């Protein structure tokens, strides 16, 4: 799996979010179904959806 | 469930607790109903690699007889849903085999288009509160059907897609793990818990099932 990193800090406003610092990596879960792209913090364990600008390929 | 009772253990027999798994981290769960002998209806942002659907629970701790647990074989993602506003939240999941009818297990079939100002009951096993692990026990609460105009901050809420539900003077709402989950109101299933407010106050989103009958209709008669 590729691993992606947090470009911004990030604070959820829906409970679907995940919220989340620069520097953070996630397992992208689900990326084909819409701009927001449901993801798994490495830091966290914590699963929910991130806007996909926020992050780029490690 | 915020602000919600515990249910009287097994009084609503199609409830539905899922385990979704992605291969290596942890799972995810939510909630969902069982409306078909081997159809669960639940909501599209639950879906994963594979699903396991535990029926008859009350305390989803603690393992009993009335529990029946079922693999999903085939995801219906509803094919229009989109991940930025979770428009079309919704997801029909076909079990591997038909569950048992028991006293804690049974469907809930179905039989307009629901107009804002009634009470209505929804359940689930989902935090009791913002920092609350999710509930042992299954809970319920009452909640009003609001006006559209109270979920105005959410931009992409749309009423001909999704109810608004709960009153915003009163802390009562769905929360997460309680996704998936019905909305009944006067006994019959009306709307899926979708999404609300990261600090939990109502009313939160729910996708109006009066919508997506004729899809549903079609998923069942072809499987
Ligand atoms: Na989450
Ligand atoms: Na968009
Ligand atoms: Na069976
Ligand atoms: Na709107």
């Amino acid at each position: 799996v590729t691993l992606f990193v947090a470009l911004y800090d990030y604070n959820a406003t829906r409970w679907t979010d995940l919220s989340f610092h620069k520097g953070e990596k996630f397992q992208i879960l689900d990326g084909d179904s819409g701009d927001w792209w449901e993801a798994r913090s490495l830091t966290t364990g914590e699963t929910g959806y991130i806007p996909s600008n926020y992050v780029a390929p490690v | 469930i915020i602000g919600g009772t515990e249910c009287k253990p097994h009084s609503r027999p199609y409830m539905a607790y899922l385990e979704i798994v992605t291969s290596n981290g942890p799972s995810k769960f939510c909630g969902g109903f069982l409306i078909r002998r081997n159809f669960v209806l639940t909501a599209a942002h639950c879906a994963g690699r594979s699903i396991t659907v535990t029926l008859g629970a009350h305390n989803i701790t603690e393992e009993e007889d009335t529990w029946q647990k079922l693999e999903v074989i085939k995801q219906f993602r509803h094919p229009k849903y989109n991940t930025s506003t979770l428009h079309h939240d919704i997801m029909l999941l076909k079990l591997k085999e038909k569950a048992s009818l028991t006293l804690a297990v049974g469907t809930l079939p179905f039989p307009n288009f629901v107009p804002p100002g009634r009470m209505c009951r929804v359940a689930g096993w989902g935090r009791t509160g913002v920092l609350k692990p999710g509930s042992d026990t299954l809970q319920e609460v009452k909640l009003r059907l609001m006006d559209p105009q109270a979920c105005s901050h959410f931009r992409d809420f749309d009423h001909n897609l999704q109810l608004c539900v709960g009153n915003p003077r009163k802390t009562k709402s769905a929360f997460k793990g309680d996704s998936g989950g019905p909305l009944l109101c006067a006994g019959v299933a009306q709307g899926i818990v979708s999404y609300g407010r990261s600090d939990a106050k109502p009313p939160a989103v729910f996708t109006r099932i009066s919508h997506y009958r004729p899809w549903i209709n079609q998923i069942l008669q072809a499987n």
